[PDB]
């Protein structure tokens, strides 16, 4: 949802307050992707056990 | 562009391409001349 997928690009363009709005979509999107990976590892770990 | 005597019309406006040069944006931002200065794409202090 952010304008760009690079942190340095949004930080050097949008203002700190505006970048936080875009950074929120970056972190929120990455958190859902990070938790999805950890959730799959816990499920895959159970099958290995 | 900025200091030109007479700009073109808003109906048909003059588009000037600026490439291969040194852009100093501090003279325009710091000095008080123009009333409205705002940057939508980037920050006004990071222009340089």
């Amino acid at each position: 949802g952010a304008i760009s997928s690079v942190l340095n690009d949004i930080l050097s363009r949008l203002d700190p307050p505006e970048a936080e709005v875009q950074i929120d979509r970056l972190i929120t999107g990455r958190l859902q992707s990070l938790q999805t990976y950890v959730t799959q590892q816990l499920i895959r770990a159970a099958e290995i056990r | 562009v900025f200091n030109a005597t007479r700009f073109a019309s808003v109906y048909a406006w003059n588009r000037k391409r600026i490439s291969n040069c040194v852009a100093d944006y501090s003279v325009l931002y710091n000095s008080a001349s123009f009333s409205t200065f705002k940057c939508y794409g980037v920050s006004p202090t990071k222009l340089n």
